């Protein structure tokens, strides 16, 4: 008989870098609000 | 609303009309 002492099997486990991983970022455009005095289209009429 | 007046010079105020009798 032989003993597995020296030849024992190996388990594996990755060295995950999640602890130092950057996050996913969401973008939102800062709308030029119409609540603030934004301009409007100058629909014109004629006084005949 | 607000009022407005055009700066259209007098030279651009000339118009010509072509038509038929009916």
């Amino acid at each position: 008989v032989r003993e597995p002492g020296s030849q024992a099997c190996l388990a594996i486990d990755p060295l995950v870098g999640e602890e130092g991983g950057a996050a996913v970022a969401k973008l939102e455009p800062h709308l030029q609000p119409r609540g603030q005095p934004a301009p409007q289209p100058l629909h014109t009429l004629v006084l005949a | 609303g607000t009022l407005k007046t055009s700066n259209l010079p007098e030279e651009l105020r000339k118009v010509f009309i072509t038509y038929s009798m009916d």
